[PDB]
């Protein structure tokens, strides 16, 4: 399967996600600093464990 | 046995810049008071520069609103040089609105009684489109020194609205300071030294209050020289 | 929302007493796709609680385990 670019990102703070939209792309004109996310990309891994 | 220097005359040759003279000062002290006063004057005074803006229809400083012949970055760079005196409180919101052909100046800023403008003829930006209108919000606060845009992000008070635009502060009311010493009036004695200080300001502060504040700072800070 | 009132809600005729924490609300459904991490953490906490309850019901009912064992 392919990876998604939505906002479904785990183990990140609320501030790290408040700079994103409902689709997963930062709004135009956002004062982003270092160490932050611009687009949330998440990929499906193999099962590897049940 | 010393002679106390007392301010006796002040010359406002122009509104922008003036000069101040001091009366009898004993020999040797001429380069003491002059250098220290010049340097404290040039370094640390209460400034009232603009610190925040909110343009009506832009999202960042790099865009260009329709109808204005300048870039928004150019707008902010021009607005940084605006000189404003504040008397009432430590932070006041200033509102602007103008439409139609012609430039916009300080006289176009709303002029509530507490805040007074010093340079009405300072130009902000031209305007070309007939039905073009800009309604910017101006934020000014008191302070001192030199606070840049980068370091003040430390507040972390959720101060991230899209329409709020930061500037580089210029908290320094004085611009050019000069001084020199010369022989004073006879004063029924020999070797009397007087110094004259020429002060170039943006007009926010009058020289007499400036000298009073600088001397008060110097004396209060030096009062720590009473050891055990 | 955090605490209903009846005295200040005289327009509602005070159908119950002031300070009734009984079930008087309802929800329909929740997806929480982004909150899947919080859901997994809550599931882990629930699994730990269930394991603790199972250990309790398996040991403390018979006063732990009165038998020779290993560490």
């Amino acid at each position: 399967g392919p990876e998604e670019i939505t906002a479904d990102i785990p183990n990140v703070g609320e501030a790290a996600l408040s700079k994103l939209d409902e689709s997963g792309i930062v709004y135009i004109g956002a004062e982003v600093t270092g160490g932050d996310i611009l687009v949330g990309k998440v990929t499906p891994k193999g099962e590897t464990q049940l | 046995e010393f002679l106390k220097p007392r301010l006796v005359d002040i010359e406002q040759v122009s509104s922008t810049h003036a000069k101040v003279t001091l009366e009898p000062l004993e020999r040797g002290f001429g380069h003491t008071l002059g250098n220290a006063l010049r340097r404290i004057l040039l370094s640390s005074m209460p400034g009232c520069a603009v610190t925040e803006v909110e343009i009506d229809g832009v999202l960042h400083e790099y865009s260009t609103k329709e109808g204005v012949q300048e870039d928004i970055l150019e707008i902010l760079l021009n607005l940084k040089g605006l000189a404003v005196r504040v008397q009432g409180k430590d932070e006041v919101i200033l509102t602007l609105n103008k439409s139609g052909i012609g430039p916009v100046t300080a006289a176009d800023i709303t002029h509530d009684g507490d805040v007074e403008i010093v340079k009405p003829q300072h130009v902000i930006c031209h305007l070309t489109d007939e039905n073009a209108s800009i309604s910017m919000r101006i934020k000014v606060q008191r302070g001192r020194g030199y606070v840049p845009a980068s370091t003040r992000i430390h507040s972390e008070e959720d101060e991230r609205p899209i329409g709020r635009l930061l500037v580089d502060a210029c908290y320094s009311p004085v611009e050019r300071i000069a001084y020199n010493v010369e022989a004073a009036r006879v004063e029924q004695r020999t070797d009397l030294d007087k110094l004259v200080i020429e002060m170039e300001t943006n007009g926010t502060i009058d020289p007499e209050e400036a000298i009073r504040r600088a001397a008060t700072i110097l004396a209060e800070q030096l009062e720590a020289f009473v050891d055990l | 929302t955090k605490e209903i009132t009846l005295e200040a809600a005289r327009y509602e005729d005070e159908s119950l007493n002031l300070g009734d924490y009984v079930e008087d609300q309802i929800e329909s459904v929740t997806f929480d796709r982004i909150t899947t991490q919080t859901a997994k953490q809550v599931i882990v906490q629930k699994v730990r609680e269930a394991e603790r309850a199972m250990v309790v019901d398996q040991f403390r009912e018979h006063e732990g385990e009165i038998i020779t064992g290993v560490v």
